[PDB]
């Protein structure tokens, strides 16, 4: 499966899962994956960015 | 040809020499490399996203919006 | 067995050398034509028949061609 | 030798679909009223013109934000529901791919059958190989007897070795989905037969055959038959007789060793078993047999060919024939045409044989109505003579 | 089935399906149809047209 | 001695997933209309500018406070539903951990098999132990006979003692989840074999072997074979013969007691059973046997090695061989290479043997196609001589 051929969304999540599992195998040296703090803290990053965006919009409404 | 700006000339010759060269590099690289399903889905969606906005832009060009706002 | 012209075409066995224009100093090729008779395939579904006929009979784009197109 | 195998494949069951019941009349009235309200509201916003009213008149009726979900209640209240389409289209595609898998299985089976049949039954032109595969069929009632007494006469349809098991659980004809139903109809219709295989006549099931059509069609077929038998069967198993009024058309047969009479010798070798009249039967050795029983093996199986058009056959030939001898009546007459299962009729100028449909296996007639049978493998006099000059080279 | 005889909506979708399958057999030379970009991009066209219509209505409300 | 055990383990069933049907076209129109309304409302709030309208235009459309729950109706109305992801990812992880447990079970099984095989089949270099474990294999057809007539020739793959039971209830190929399906494919592919175990040739199943390749590859392998047999089997069970045109390459074998002829004595002890020609067979004792039947035990099992390249073998050697004697044809010739299952072909410079795949247990050929078999345990002349100087020390 070379090239830019099409892919299904179930493959997109399947790859993202294997990427996270490989990242956990890289930073830690365990692959038991029943809980994963990597996701939790990138969600915390997402919360930071979305909060900055929201406050930026709340700043736009003043004139 | 219409504009006499040397900056326009430089941009034109730059795109003429890079863009088909970029196409050549894509033709050489792409059939041999593997790719992630995410990048493949991104490349699919690039099509629809570049396809969708051309009708509002076309109506911009006819100034249908400006005609109908004042009719 | 067929006698053939060097360009490839088989001669008519019911015809002589003369009326199919064999002349002195010509050359001929003695082939053994393999029998080309076989069952005619049949695809009932129009879509599948289109797809297989085109795929069988024309040539797709290929990276060998693609690199030449990019160079052109 | 090649291989062939029977198979049985059940066809898949077509899709089912409940017919739409149709919306009740009040629903149409309600729809028109709803549109009337919508246009009345927006109209009174245009007539009132203040931007507050233009806001309010759009803000309060935004219901589609839930109604896009509430469409699911369409199947409860009985509204129009076009939204099941994607699932049905997926079901259609799936069924179709299954049918394709069956089709390719039929293709490979038909290819195997083709390879086998043409190995057993080469085309007349190709018989000029004349060595290696020549005269290799055998007397004895096992094995080669499945093709010992059978001759390729043409090309045409036959039933495949795959057997289509019934598509059980067919939905009723109102529930039957159009696409999958029609596709399955077409599959059953066209995968019913393999096209352009060798069509065969068994010499062991009819006392004679009678050939009705144009003279050169009939002759060309007869030459093809003779050369097929001469290649496939040795002179020690099948002997040949031609009874004719026009020996110039039959002058080529002198080279074929099967026409050699072992009993009379001349300068050229064995006597040619070609006679100019049925009265010219000075054999009397093929005419002391009893009536013929169709096989279900005589030492030579004599094949007597007649285009003499003589009323004297009906004396030595009863209604049932002679034991070890099969006959071929060229120039079809009412004496020989008394059995439609024996009449091979050139219906179209190209040499389209019609006759009765026969079972592929038993060669027995399956039904009495005349139908397309084959296009005849007609062969020219020059090709026949050329093959005869090949066959004359051998004496084994 | 000649002429202008009636037809059911299940036949309308059945024909439209065979039309799409034949179109895919025409432009590509495969008929495995588990996913189909033809539909996806004509939906993108529909999105373009409906967006232009919506903005045209949003233009009408000014006076 | 070590232990090994067969096992049978059914592989787990991969996950299944329904393919998405795809949203209908009207849903896209509705989505665009909804966005058009939202932007129209906020735009008219900006155009109206009064803080009341700016409040109202956000206050009334707050629907997401319920819509976050009402997402559950997405599966009813057929909207996009990405939210099942976490459960599927948990299922994936769970299946993967189960597969890991199976993998470690395979690892421990393969370690047991390795320990056993290398105990039975030490590497040629390690044979210099020459005491304790030396000559400990036994004639009698039980027990040690599983390794009495078998010789380590190289290293390579073998099938494990765990047996992978089928992953029953496989979903159909459209329902098959990509990750778990692919992982199971890879498990079946790679846990199919244990890598770098001793590869064995049984002397009891072929009448001879013929060694095709470069001269020093072939010789090095032959020296390895000889020293393996000399360590593993005593002189009373296996005797050895070398027939050569180049005795300098074979001068080291004089020390090995297995080459000692018990019948002729000289100053150095027993006569060396090394001959310079097949005509130089003044034995005639290994040449009064019958043809050979492959085992499924003779008093000494003579191993005769030839690199003489003499046409005279085909006289005393039929197509089937001699009873108690196995042969090794160095310098591969068409006389000895008449059986591909007997030809060990150095395909790569390192000494990659290809030959036919044989059953681990019966040593019988499983299929006729030549394939990778082993990398040969080639051994130098100095190591062979050193081992011979060790083995010469013993007389038991």
């Amino acid at each position: 499966g070379y090239g830019l051929g099409l892919s299904t969304r179930t493959q997109v999540t399947g790859y993202q899962f294997l990427a996270r599992r490989t990242a956990m195998a890289l930073t830690r040296w365990r692959v038991r994956m029943e809980v994963e703090p990597g996701r939790r803290q990138v969600l915390a990053v997402v919360a930071s960015v979305s909060a900055a965006g929201v406050i930026c919009l709340g700043a736009l409404l003043w004139s | 040809l219409v504009s006499g700006s040397p900056a326009v000339l430089s941009a034109g010759v730059a795109v003429l020499v890079l863009l088909p060269a970029a196409g050549l590099t894509a033709a050489a690289v792409v059939p041999n490399t593997i790719y992630s399903p995410l990048f493949r889905k991104i490349v699919e969606w690039i099509e629809y996203l570049c396809l969708m906005p051309i009708f509002p832009l076309a109506l911009w060009l006819m100034n249908v919006y400006e005609a109908i706002r004042y009719r | 067995w067929m006698l053939c012209l060097v360009d490839g075409t088989p001669l008519r066995p019911n015809l002589s050398l003369t009326e199919q224009e064999v002349y002195d100093g010509d050359r001929l090729w003695l082939k053994f034509l393999e029998d080309t008779e076989h069952r005619s395939e049949v695809i009932e579904h129009i879509s599948t028949a289109v797809a297989t006929n085109l795929s069988k009979r024309f040539a797709p784009i290929d990276p060998v061609v693609a690199v030449q197109v990019g160079a052109t | 030798a090649p291989v062939v195998k029977p198979e049985n494949i059940v066809l898949p069951t077509p899709l089912s679909v409940p017919p739409p019941e149709g919306k009740p009349w009040w629903l149409v009235v309600v729809g028109v009223l709803v549109v009337g309200l919508l246009v009345g509201m927006v109209g009174m916003t245009v007539a009132s013109g203040s931007r507050l009213f233009l806001g309010a008149g759009a803000i309060f009726p935004i219901f589609m934000i839930g109604g896009v979900a509430m469409m699911m209640f369409g199947g409860r209240f009985g509204g129009q529901q076009q939204m099941s389409r994607p699932k049905l289209d997926a079901m259609r595609a799936q069924f179709m791919l299954m049918l394709d898998m069956l089709r390719e299985t039929a293709q490979e089976s038909a290819d195997s059958m083709d390879a086998n049949y043409r190995w057993f039954h080469p085309a007349p032109t190709t018989l000029a190989a004349a060595v290696g595969s020549s005269r290799m069929w055998e007397r004895q009632p096992d094995g080669k007897d499945l093709n010992f007494g059978v001759v390729r006469v043409g090309v045409g349809m036959t039933r495949p070795e795959v057997t289509w098991g019934e598509p059980q659980n067919m939905p009723t004809d109102i529930e039957l989905e159009p696409v999958t139903g029609k596709a399955l109809q077409e599959f059953g219709r066209y995968q019913s037969v393999v096209y352009n295989l060798p069509k065969m006549v068994s010499l062991l099931v009819e006392p004679w055959y009678s050939l009705v059509g144009e003279r050169e069609q009939v002759l060309g077929l007869t030459r093809a038959i003779i050369c097929q038998l001469a290649f496939s069967h040795g002179p020690d198993h099948v002997q040949m007789i031609v009874v004719t009024s026009d020996p110039d058309r039959w002058d080529w047969v002198k080279w074929i060793p099967h026409f050699g009479d072992p009993r009379r010798r001349d300068a050229a070798g064995n006597a040619r078993m070609v006679y100019t009249s049925v009265r010219e039967f000075a054999t009397e050795q093929a005419e002391l047999f009893a009536g013929r029983g169709s096989f279900t093996t005589p030492t030579p199986h004599h094949v007597i060919i007649s285009d003499i058009e003589d009323p004297q056959w009906e004396y030595v030939i009863s209604s049932e024939g002679v034991d070890g001898v099969t006959f071929f009546d060229l120039t079809g007459s009412p004496l020989w045409t008394g059995a439609p299962q024996r009449v091979l009729r050139f219906t179209d100028s190209a040499g389209v044989i019609e006759t009765l449909p026969r079972d592929r296996d038993t060669w027995m007639v399956i039904d009495d109505n005349a139908w397309f049978f084959a296009l005849a493998d007609q062969m020219s006099e020059a090709d026949a003579e050329q093959f005869a000059h090949q066959m004359a080279h051998w004496r084994l």
